[PDB]
């Protein structure tokens, strides 16, 4: 029966709040209390790559930390040398409207998608010297927000049909598919050990997920609109949310709840970007206010401000070493900090 | 430098200068989003993402139609947005105007002109002088309007006054609704040509500091 | 007597004053920084060089103060008069480009091509300023008929082209504009009136420009020609040609003030 | 219909449910001893001579 299902449901949700709470010794804060603040840092733009026409959505940093590859509106997929400029490659796209770029940890293929619903591969090194899509991806009902490279040979896709799939490029077929959100899901990450990953939709929620099974682990709750980017700690123990209201959340695995919140009275656009640093001391945020912000992820105190983009930022991120953040954004201009 | 530094170089410039033939090429070309609504005679207006071209005075036009909260954010550099309701009933009307009022209070579409296609009037026409379905059930205010068949000419100038007094009650000028009546028609595209060159001339005007 | 004076004071520092303060919002304001507003900055570069010229010319006659080398004022005038003259054809000739034919855009990442335009035209300037090193008159008595060619000359090349070019693309704009003001939405108001308003006082604007460029710089080039062919109260009428000739520039910026709204707030808030 | 799906979110909010959960102390512990186990490591955090730094 519907009724007594829902109250077993609302009972079970109130004795899992009160297992949150009672989990809950001390705050963040309390406990990094005694820590050296980092300060003010400041950023300088290495690097301006220009080259695109229209607005910008996605980067994503090779393994190698020296190739990046770029997505823009202008339906063009650029391959870029951030020590040098020189563009490698630049791959013509069939659909205008890619939202999401991805580069293989091999680097051997590159990912786009978008509107067109569809996760296309590109094979990066051929015998004649020129690209082509090694695969179309086919099966997502919503369009593409986000895909990460769990290998040479798997991906796993979040699209706007409240849908997460794990795809297998070999075969062009959806392994695992994972359900559970309300809305449209809006990024993802994949953790540092290739085991579980993070994904954060716009029912305001993000859920826990597993490759190797196919279920939600855990589920997260606290913002209060729609969360349009989501980044896993570098221990892999915890991730932070930046949403539409302005705020950033870090959550962690271990205690199941939210830890600390990044916002200010000033800001009042949602959050573009989130990413953190080769520590996870520093956490940097993309905003809609055409600034990136630089918080402190321990002490939720700004430490910086990435000004310089006459436009949106829409995207930003990390090298693998640390040494570098390209934060793309919607004058079709990337910028690298260092 | 070294000859592999040349090499990668000269890669860089015969990519970049095939960028800039492509940026040549594409970017004289307008964006139109294609947005209004179904059973409105949106897809048969010019004779997961439905793109058709037409040029029209050496010109051509790239119109997108989506097959909305979030990934109307992409169309944020479009020339115009075309909107094309269905005059004829009138249950669906007020969900039209609801919806016209949701895209022009739209923060990413703030500054997006919207070109406005009262759809099927042949329709609008036959209603009106069969006397079936009187507007007044749905829209009192009718009863009380007067014009400035005449009862054709009141109905139509009515629905049309009413989505442009939605247009007016925001905006300040910064972008401005184009409506026409289409039947069938085929001058269209004529009419987004024209309208799309308005508001490049306006644009101009803005960025010249001309007004 | 010494009221007409009082009138030149006002209006060379007026002049002053309004390029100096739109080169500080154009350099200080990063929003209205783009391909049309160098060849507008180029102009109050170009008036500010005139009238700091125009200065101690009147400042010295009310033989000469300065050196004989301080030929480098006369050298500084011409090119100065040069570069705001062709500066003005140049944006006549944008602002029909823009107005005439929007579709056809090029501004976007042109910044070098504006700029190398704008270094030509300074250039050439400098360059039509070198004829007259030789000698504060320009020319000895002797210079008879080359002093009448050179006068014809800079007649010619300063009044004649750049006021049919721009009087050309400046009627073509206005038309452009009266034509283009039945394109409208016409009724409901607040959203089509305005426009047809403004563009029906851009139009009425640019043909008042192009009118004051002419009456403001017919004076100096009739008495320049009137002196070569062949003084008993006409210092008056040199006094009143010379403030007519720099009034011109004095007034190019008022007409950005005049049509832009958004110059008009960034003016106030520098102000 | 529904009853299907309200059985699939009982079942998962229930597997949800028992697991075990870390106290909140010392999950900032770890988190601050990850932290400042890796802080040299962190150029971002602490800018290295531009001898050995690519993006002069």
């Amino acid at each position: 029966e519907l009724d007594q299902l829902r109250q077993e449901a609302e009972q079970l949700k109130n004795q899992i709040r009160d297992a949150r709470k009672a989990c809950a010794d001390a705050t963040l804060s309390q406990i990094t209390n005694n820590i050296d603040p980092v300060g003010r840092i400041q950023m300088r733009t290495r690097r301006t790559l220009r080259g695109h026409l229209a607005k910008i959505y996605a980067m994503h940093w090779g393994t190698d930390s020296r190739l990046l590859v770029s997505a823009s509106q202008d339906g063009k997929l650029i391959i870029w040398d951030s020590y040098t400029t020189n563009k490698v490659h630049a791959i013509p796209l069939r659909s205008s409207w890619v939202m999401t770029c991805a580069y293989a940890p091999s680097g051997n293929y590159v990912a786009c998608g978008g509107l067109d619903n569809i996760c296309s591969i590109y094979n990066l090194k051929t015998r004649e010297g020129n690209v082509r899509v090694s695969r179309e991806l086919a099966g997502h009902t919503g369009y593409l927000s986000c895909c990460r490279f769990l290998d040479d040979n798997q991906i796993v896709t979040s699209s706007g049909d409240t849908t997460c799939a794990l795809w297998d490029i070999e075969t062009g077929q959806q392994t695992t598919t994972f359900t559970g959100h309300t809305g449209d899901v809006m990024s993802l990450s994949l953790a540092p050990d290739t085991r579980l990953f993070v994904s954060g939709a716009c029912d305001a929620s993000a859920k826990l997920w597993d490759v190797r099974e196919g279920m939600c682990r855990q589920t997260f709750t606290g913002h209060e609109s729609d969360i349009n980017a989501i980044c896993f700690f570098p221990n892999g123990n915890a991730f932070a949310t930046g949403s539409d209201d302005a705020t950033c959340r870090l959550f962690d695995l271990r205690a199941d709840q939210e830890l600390m919140t990044y916002s200010h009275d000033n800001i009042i656009c949602g959050i573009t970007s989130v990413s953190f640093s080769k520590s996870g001391r520093l956490l940097l945020a993309g905003y809609d206010d055409f600034n990136c912000n630089v918080w402190d992820a321990l002490k939720a105190d700004r430490a910086g401000v990435l000004a310089g983009h006459d436009n949106r930022v829409s995207c930003l991120g990390v090298t693998d070493d640390g040494m570098a953040v390209a934060t793309g954004s919607w004058d079709s201009f990337l910028k690298i900090w260092n | 430098v070294s000859a592999e530094d040349k090499a990668a170089a000269e890669r860089s410039k015969m990519i970049d200068k095939n960028l800039r033939e492509d940026g040549e090429k594409a970017r004289r070309t307008l964006r139109l989003l294609l947005l209004g609504a179904d059973n409105s005679g949106k897809s048969t207006i010019v004779k997961g993402i439905f793109e058709t071209k037409f040029q029209v005075d050496k010109v051509n036009f790239h119109m997108f139609d989506v097959g909305r909260r979030k990934w109307i954010q992409c169309f944020n550099d479009v020339t115009a947005i075309i909107f094309v309701v269905d005059s004829s009933d009138y249950n669906r009307l007020q969900e039209a105007l609801n919806d016209f009022k949701s895209i022009w209070n739209n923060r990413w579409l703030r500054t997006i002109s919207v070109i406005l296609f009262l759809n099927k009037q042949d329709l609008l026409a036959e209603k009106v002088l069969a006397g079936k379905s009187k507007i007044e059930d749905y829209f009192p205010e009718f009863a009380r309007y007067t014009t400035p068949d005449p009862r054709v000419t009141r109905a139509k100038y009515f629905i049309r006054k009413e989505f442009v007094d939605i247009s007016t009650a925001s905006g300040d000028g910064r972008h401005i609704c184009y409506p026409h009546f289409t039947c069938v028609d085929t001058e269209n595209a004529r009419r987004i040509f024209n309208d799309c060159k308005d508001i490049i001339l306006q644009m101009n005007l803005r960025e010249y500091n001309l007004v | 007597l010494c009221a007409i004076y009082i009138t030149y004071a006002v209006i060379i520092s007026v002049g002053i004053l309004g390029n100096a303060i739109l080169i500080k919002v154009f350099f200080k304001t990063k929003s209205m920084q783009t391909v049309p507003n160098i060849f507008i900055t180029s102009l109050a570069f170009g008036d500010l060089l005139l009238l700091l010229t125009c200065v101690p010319v009147d400042a010295t006659h009310y033989g000469w103060l300065f050196g004989r080398i301080g030929k480098v004022l006369s050298f500084i005038r011409l090119t100065s008069v040069g570069v705001s003259v062709f500066t003005l054809t140049i944006l006549s000739a944008d602002r029909y480009k823009a107005v005439v034919k929007p579709l056809e855009r090029q501004p976007s990442n042109a910044i070098l091509k504006t700029c190398v335009k704008a270094g030509c035209v300074w250039i050439v300037s400098m360059i039509f300023a070198l004829p007259e090193a030789i000698f504060c008159t320009s020319y000895p008595v002797s210079k008879k008929l080359l002093q009448e060619i050179h006068s014809l000359l800079c007649f010619l090349v300063f009044y004649i082209i750049p006021l049919s070019i721009i009087s050309v693309y400046y009627s073509l704009i206005a038309r452009t504009l009266y034509k283009s003001t039945l394109n409208i939405p016409t009724e409901e108001q607040s959203h089509a009136r305005k426009q047809i308003e403004s563009r029906k006082r851009i139009a009425r604007t640019v043909l008042v420009l192009v009118a004051l460029f002419a009456l403001c710089w017919l004076p100096n080039h009739l008495l320049y020609l009137y002196h070569s062919f062949t003084s008993a109260m006409h210092f008056i009428f040199t006094i009143f040609s010379r403030v007519l000739a720099f009034s011109n520039s004095c007034v190019n910026p008022f007409a950005l003030y005049w049509l832009s709204k958004s110059f008009q707030k960034h003016f106030k808030a520098q102000l | 219909a529904s009853i299907a799906q309200a059985r699939k979110l009982v079942e998962q909010l229930k597997m949800e449910a028992n697991i075990d959960r870390i106290k909140v102390s010392k999950a900032a512990a770890d988190l601050m001893a990850y932290c400042e186990a890796h802080a040299k490591e962190d150029p971002l955090l602490t800018p290295v001579p531009a001898s050995e730094n690519p993006f002069r």
